[PDB]
């Protein structure tokens, strides 16, 4: 008994072709070793990960990877198709990296911002720095390691609604009700002198392209969205307003940039606008669809989550027509994590459920259940592998992406977790409740 | 000793000696029982203690487990390794305890691809003690070491509250620099006596936090434990050591010594 294999690439990335035959007895670990040899990537710690054979709505589970190939060949899900039963179909994509020994004493808490609110940033990787923003009108830079406050940035006239952090970690940006954004030096805790005026109303959201790949003529910029209904693109180094994007009737709740060339905005006027930031200031496309206010955005694909609890996926860059309408959540989806990550989207909703979606297919991979109340934030913590979600039920749970099963849950008596940031090593949670403390878990 | 003290046959005959490790004042068997013994239905599942011990100026962290033949070291780190990571002074302070503890966690947790309990030994549990420094480092390091916060410095007595601005300050040697500051303009008599080496290597205060801050980085970067090079073998150390160890006797030699003695001490000078 042998298998014929047919592998076709999924997503932009590696390409290879040629069927290859391997014996039937072989395990998944052996199948990848044969495939990777062909691909020309080595048999190093590179996992090379599989997804299979499109379908699995049925009575049964469909086609898991790890099942031995002779067993799959007989019975994929059905016995297969007419065109299978002869081949096995593999979609191959990297990530992903391992962390070993978990550990566990209770997280250090760092008290701060009295009873306050809204933003969190953790510079992933080397950066130990965590930045919390609050209605208290200040921001605080903290050490993930020490869990002591490095500094508090006390420039703003009022409440800080949003922030952006550069991977260097050296620059911090904030948006306040005072209607200005400020650029700060996280180490010094010194205002850049960067006070950016121009917005009339509160600066609700911002996305920053920390570094610009393109020639120095173009520099790093931050885009901001405001209640005023407009967005502005700012030069971090020289605090100037390069362009203003007008055209939104209602407040701009969410924006994505870093596109370095594409500005994506979601507003209360139930519209999603795609923009050409550079000297033009013109909105090339307006995505119409959402019955209600657009709360969240992801920009690979363009994905919008609305109050009308629908999520729309938008096709390639010029056409402006919707790929698919994802339904199923009951209420407002607070946040979604979408990326080039295999075109996989994870959405957190008020409905207290979280869903994993295949943006290409439109299929719902799975829904995570078990949280009591609305889901405030999420991250694909481990990677493709793990999803981390936070809720009112004071819980940050770790879930298995593949199974959609719940592995374990973090918090007890407290109030709630507003948001989370996750690094490979640790999790930072901003919590609120009567007695407050931000939590830093290490593993 | 004292003539009317002294010990009867009968005292000695019925004396029950305590263990040995107790006679040595080194083992609290009562606490050891409870640290070591495992749930009977988790069978051969070893119960690993993180042992933290302070000598007159070296810190010891071993991860240890038990066996009816003897205990068993999994991992060991000593604060005297810390020169390896850019730490040269005050290595029995709260921050060297933290550092060493982080070195212990990172090292073992490495060679493993982990739950563990604090063996404080005979240390008092005072709030701010540095045994608990070890603990923080092993815990910030990645181990699951079950513990509470009320023995870390900057624990408010008269309220259930931790000031972590303070506890950070200890991890990094902040109380040492602040003394080192304070001594730079109220007394340089003493500042040259203690804090001597800091002059001798030009490390004045303010930097102290960076030394440790990057001792941390250095550690996670390469925890894998360098044994000393050695210089002289097993055999030599042995041989030169036997130059200084008296060796017993034969009954025959002892026999002569008495016979010899009754030759002297006795037959009328």
């Amino acid at each position: 008994p042998n298998v014929s294999i047919k592998f076709q690439a999924l997503d932009t990335g590696d390409n290879v072709g040629g069927a290859l035959r391997v014996p039937g007895a072989i395990s998944e670990k052996q199948l990848e070793e044969l495939l990777n040899q062909l691909n020309g990537t080595s048999d190093d710690p590179v996992p090379y990960t599989f997804s299979c054979t499109i379908q699995g709505k049925k009575a049964s589970d469909p086609v898991k990877t790890i099942d031995i190939t002779d067993n799959l060949y007989s019975s994929l899900i059905k016995p297969g198709y007419n065109s299978t039963e002869d081949q096995i179909t593999l979609l191959y994509t990297p990530r992903a990296v391992f962390k070993v020994k978990p550990v566990t004493r209770s997280s250090s808490a760092i008290a701060g911002h009295g009873s306050t609110i809204l933003c969190s940033a953790f510079a992933p990787h080397t950066s130990s720095r965590m930045v919390t923003g609050a209605g208290d009108n200040t921001a605080r830079i903290w050490d993930c390691d020490t869990q002591t406050p490095m500094h508090t940035l006390k420039g703003h006239y009022n409440w800080v609604l949003c922030v952006s952090w550069s991977p260097d970690g050296e620059v911090i940006a904030t948006g306040s009700m005072d209607n200005t954004i400020r650029l700060w030096d996280p180490k010094s805790g010194q205002c850049l002198g960067d006070a950016l005026r121009g917005h009339s109303k509160w600066i609700t959201s911002l996305s920053w392209e920390p570094i610009h790949l393109v020639k120095p003529g173009s520099k790093p910029r931050l885009a901001s969205s405001s209640k005023d209904g407009t967005i502005k693109i700012w030069d971090t180094v020289s605090r100037v307003c390069q362009y203003t994007m007008s055209g939104h009737t209602n407040s701009v709740s969410c924006v994505k940039w870093g596109g370095q060339g594409l500005l994506y905005s979601g507003s209360h006027d139930r519209t999603v606008r795609v923009w050409d930031i550079n000297s033009q200031g013109r909105c090339i496309n307006i995505l119409k669809s959402h019955a209600h206010w657009v709360n969240h955005l992801s920009l690979s694909m363009m994905v919008t989550a609305s109050d009308d609890y629908t999520m729309f996926l938008w096709n390639p860059l010029k056409s402006t027509k919707p790929i698919a309408r994802m339904t199923g959540h009951q209420k407002l989806v607070n946040h979604v994590a979408f990326s080039p990550d295999g075109r996989y989207i994870v959405s957190a909703s008020f409905d207290n459920s979280i869903k994993l979606w295949d943006g290409r297919d439109g299929k719902f991979i799975s829904t995570f259940r078990g949280h009591v109340a609305s889901v405030y934030q999420v991250a694909w913590s481990s990677d493709c592998r793990l999803l981390v979600s936070c809720s009112k039920d004071t819980t940050l749970k770790v879930w298995d992406v593949r199974t959609r099963k719940l592995s374990v849950d973090l918090p007890g008596h407290k109030d709630e977790v507003y948001t989370v940031d996750w690094s490979v090593d640790g999790k930072r949670v901003c919590s609120g409740g009567k007695d407050k403390m931000v939590r830093l878990w290490t593993h | 000793a004292f003539q009317k003290d002294a010990k009867s046959s009968a005292y000695s005959s019925r004396f029950q000696t305590p263990f040995r490790r107790r006679r040595e004042g080194k083992t609290d068997y009562y606490q050891r029982k409870r640290l070591v013994t495992q749930h009977k239905a988790k069978y051969n599942t070893p119960k690993y203690r993180l042992v933290v011990r302070f000598t007159n100026k070296d810190i010891i962290c071993q991860i240890i487990s038990s066996t009816i033949t003897g205990d068993v070291v999994l991992a060991a780190a000593y604060s005297h390794e810390l020169p390896r990571y850019g730490i040269t002074h005050g290595l029995t302070n709260w921050a060297a305890a933290y550092a060493t503890g982080l070195l212990i966690a990172r090292r073992t947790l490495q060679k493993l691809g982990f739950k563990v309990f604090l063996d404080i030994g005979l240390q008092r549990t005072t709030t701010g003690a540095r045994v608990f420094g070890a603990l923080k480092g092993a815990s910030d390091g990645g181990l699951y070491v079950p513990h509470s916060e009320n023995r870390f410095p900057g624990w408010d007595f008269e309220t259930e509250e931790i000031d972590p601005e303070l506890l950070r300050s200890y991890i990094f040697g902040g109380h040492v620099s602040q003394y080192m500051e304070e001594l730079a303009d109220d007394d340089e008599e003493r500042f040259s006596e203690l804090f001597k080496g800091y002059l001798a290597d030009d490390i004045d205060a303010d930097s102290l936090e960076d030394i440790y801050t990057s001792a941390h980085e250095a550690i996670r970067a390469d925890p894998a434990f360098k044994p000393t090079e050695k210089k002289f073998t097993k055999e030599q150390y042995a041989a030169e050591s036997k130059k200084y160890r008296q060796t017993k006797l034969s009954k025959e030699e002892r026999a002569a010594r008495v016979a010899a003695k009754i030759a002297a001490l006795a037959g009328q000078q």
